[PDB]
């Protein structure tokens, strides 16, 4: 994914076309075409791909509660990572939350082996 | 249907392909008709008698956008805006005569025309009614503040289209340079529409594409600081965009009208726009956030909240448009009325927010003249000229209600002092003649002491319903009575 | 220190009459505060004033006040709000400026804000047309009368204040002495320069 996400910032548009010109699937374009291209679409991220169901939807809140992160391997958030913004504006200044313990979530969402975090 | 004119010699101009254009006054001689002959002058022309029309040449490409402020006559001419703001003042008012009033924006391009002088008129109509409120309650004014006092002044500041930064270097009757430099964020690009008048002596602009992304370059700027200086803000407020991309059919909207209106809190002028018409609104509702879903258990935010949308079949956009708050309910006449010409022949005139139907009688750009719905004839048909349409107030009829909302507006244009135009509008002048008797009445009763500061002005426009016909006596009458008046109270 | 104000309204009632006011009581006064009028600089001297000359709602139903002079250096403006004043003002005679005064009074309230270190302030006003109308101000926050007017000339700050209107006398002058402070509108005579109008 680095490799790709670096490929994008190079070149873009023709990876992604070389990635989605054939074929009768559906892979994760979308975290692969939103993230950074002179093209804003800033709250289109909160419109369209805001579709997050209850599934999962409280999993990246437990995993930041108790992360003390790389148990299991499973690569959803990226595309759920909404919640967890959520909770970092909700906890941090917006209500207040937790004043230090958003600094001790996020190093714990820093862990190592997840760098799509960063990007998200 | 009524009122067009045409021009013999002129047509089309099949060699040049095509040309924006626009228009719009608020005050008499609302004529300015940006068109490209057969860069080009610029014309000028008075509501009565068309015939003398006139015409003056311009010193700049393309014309692209002009807007005036007040019954002083003025111009803009935008487009790299040679031959900047002034008054005629000459003898008459048949000759532009640019005088030395001339800001220097340096081969640029901007579509911006505003900063008007004071507030708008407040008019409680419904609950009022004119009974016997003399004016008080029926026509008020909110307090507002004035943009950039010392005494209201005001300048010709604008927004850089083509640029990206600012405006300076004003010089407002007092022939003094105060020239500085601003950065502005050091980073922008806008295609956006002004809306200036907002609660604080501040200015707003946002758009940069279409709907293609979704920039919005809200730049909240503050210019009084201090005399011989500027120090224009930078405040990004908060951002937006058309939720009209929603629909994953399909996203293909590109709008490029976008305008907005004196009132910079309730709406959002955002429409789909060859192959589209779909009409959208917001507004700038303040709410708290929903701060919750951290745990078991500063508020003060702005997201925006949708007003209106659906799905229609037009092409060109004029204009956006009393206050709000209203039930306006026995209310019919054009309040707060947005409409538009559709380019398929009739003109589907609606107020807002049902957009369904009204009458038709089966068997480019533009502006709303007046309260008196007639439009003017610039729609995407070339170089065509002006045109006008029935300005039925409404379905129903009801004369007594009719006559009330024509009272209305005319001592609306009395306290306010600007041109009348509900000829057109009203019947025949028998229920002309009731009114007018039951408007000296009024006068006379329930003055109470303006009378003294309002006569001679009423008087004339008595001339006016006595204008139109059998009922001359009544127009001579007034006129000698009038100049007599006058001649006897200045030999005094 | 002298902090004067300088007022017409005639320009509407009566122009050309202006210009020979010039040449016997407006110009004359200006020297008392200058060794000639010329071209010097300007700044907050004290001895600077403002120069207010609009019209009436006959032929204006667009422009009330546009008013601008801090300082002018006293020679420069003056001379021109002087000399290029206006020529226009119809309708009829029955009233040109009253609502005027009353932002004249708004005037001095900023030399409270900006001429902080007393000053023994004064001004003076002419109009050739009497004055009389309901509306207040219709430009800012303050709103009274005549009445009001000559009230808060007088009362709240004690402005001498003068009408030196033409050679004819309304009746305006009588009213216009109601006030407890000396209004002092004496300086309305043919002799030479008064000292402090």
């Amino acid at each position: 994914f680095l490799m790709l996400c670096h490929v994008a910032q190079t070149y873009g548009s023709e990876v992604i076309l070389s990635e989605s010109s054939s074929g009768e699937e559906v892979p994760f374009f979308e975290t692969w075409m939103q993230t950074c291209m002179p093209e804003e679409g800033k709250i289109l991220n909160p419109d369209h791909p805001c579709f997050r169901p209850d599934s999962t939807k409280v999993e990246s809140l437990v995993a930041l509660l108790n992360n003390s992160k790389l148990v299991q391997m499973k690569w959803h958030e990226a595309c759920l990572s909404i919640s967890a913004a959520i909770l970092e504006i909700l906890n941090a200044w917006e209500n207040g939350v937790l004043a230090f313990e958003s600094i001790q979530k996020i190093t714990d969402n820093i862990k190592g082996k997840v760098c799509s975090l960063a990007v998200c | 249907l009524a009122y067009v004119c045409e021009w013999e010699k002129w047509a089309k101009s099949t060699y040049c392909p095509s040309l924006p254009l626009a228009c719009a006054w608020s005050c008499r001689n609302l004529i300015a008709f940006t068109t490209d002959l057969r860069t080009h002058m610029i014309h000028i022309l008075d509501t009565e008698h068309p015939w003398e029309v006139h015409s003056v040449s311009s010193g700049h490409s393309e014309a692209i956008t002009c807007l005036e402020w007040d019954q002083s006559g003025s111009r803009l001419l935008s487009a790299d805006a040679d031959g900047q703001i002034k008054c005629w003042s000459m003898a008459d008012h048949l000759a532009n005569s640019w005088e030395s009033s001339v800001g220097s924006q340096v081969e640029g391009d901007p579509i911006v025309a505003l900063s008007w002088l004071h507030n708008g008129v407040k008019l409680a109509l419904h609950v009022e009614k004119s009974g016997a409120s003399s004016f008080g309650e029926k026509f008020s004014r909110v307090k507002f503040s004035p943009s950039l006092t010392l005494k209201p002044m005001e300048g010709w500041i604008a927004v850089t289209v083509s640029g990206l930064v600012t405006v300076s270097l004003l010089k407002p009757s007092g022939q003094v340079l105060t020239s500085t430099e601003s950065l502005c964020r050091l980073r922008g690009r806008v295609a956006l529409a002004d809306i200036a008048f907002t609660g604080g002596g501040n200015i707003v602009v946002a758009a940069a594409d279409g709907s293609s992304a979704s920039p919005v370059k809200f730049y909240k700027v503050c210019v009084s600081v201090v005399s011989e200086k500027c120090r224009i803000d930078t405040e990004i407020l908060p951002s937006l965009f058309m939720r009209c991309t929603t629909d994953p059919n399909r996203k293909d909207r590109f709008p490029a009208i976008t305008h907005l209106k004196f009132l910079a809190r309730d709406m959002s002028e955002q429409v789909l726009l060859a192959t589209s018409s779909l009409v959208e609104c917001w507004s700038l509702r303040k709410e708290g956030l929903p701060v919750n879903n951290i745990f078991q258990q500063q508020p003060m935010i702005l997201k925006w909240r949708i007003l209106s949308a659906t799905n229609d079949l037009d092409r060109v956009s004029a204009v956006a448009l009393t206050d709000l708050k209203v039930a306006s309910d026995t209310q019919f006449y054009p309040g707060l009325g947005l409409a538009l010409a559709f380019q398929d022949g009739s003109v589907h005139m609606v107020h807002r927010l049902s957009l369904q139907t009204m009458a038709v009688f089966y068997s480019k750009a533009m502006q709303l003249s007046w309260t008196s719905l007639a439009l003017v004839g610039i729609d995407n048909h070339g170089k065509l000229s002006m045109l006008r349409i029935s300005p039925s107030l409404g379905h129903p009829l009801e004369p007594k209600l009719a006559l009330q909302h024509l009272l209305f507006l005319l001592e609306y244009c009395m306290v306010t002092g600007y041109d009348w135009w509900d000829i057109l509008l009203h019947v025949q002048p028998g229920m002309v003649q009731s009114l007018v008797e039951r408007l000296h009445e009024e006068y006379t009763r329930q003055k109470p002491a303006l009378q003294q500061v309002l006569s001679t002005r009423i008087l004339a426009m008595k001339a006016s319903l006595c204008k139109l016909s059998r009922v001359c006596d009544y127009h001579t009458k007034l006129f000698l009575m009038a100049i007599t008046s006058t001649l006897k109270s200045l030999l005094r | 220190v002298a902090d004067v104000v300088f007022v017409i309204e005639g320009t509407a009632n009566l122009g050309p009459y202006f210009e020979e006011l010039r040449k016997h009581y407006l110009l004359p006064a200006i020297e008392y505060f200058n060794g000639g009028p010329p071209d010097f600089g300007g700044d907050y001297g004290g001895t600077q004033y403002s120069l207010v000359v609009f019209n009436t709602v006959d032929c204006a139903p667009e422009s009330y006040v546009q008013c601008h002079a801090p300082t002018s250096s006293a020679y420069e403006f003056v001379t021109w709000l002087d000399g290029i004043k206006f020529m226009g003002g119809g309708g009829e005679s029955c009233s040109l400026i009253a609502e005027g005064l009353s932002t004249a009074l708004q005037l001095f309230d900023d030399f409270k804000k900006m001429r902080e270190q007393q000053t023994h302030r004064v001004c003076l006003l002419i109009c050739n047309s009497p004055p009389y109308l309901l509306p207040a101000v219709e430009s800012t926050t303050y709103s009274g009368c005549t009445t009001e007017s000559l009230v808060q000339k007088i009362g709240e700050r004690g402005i001498h204040f003068s009408i030196v209107s033409p050679r004819k006398l309304p009746a305006l002058r009588l009213l216009f002495e109601k006030a407890a402070p000396p209004a002092l509108l004496e300086p309305l005579q043919q002799p030479a320069d008064v000292s402090q109008d």
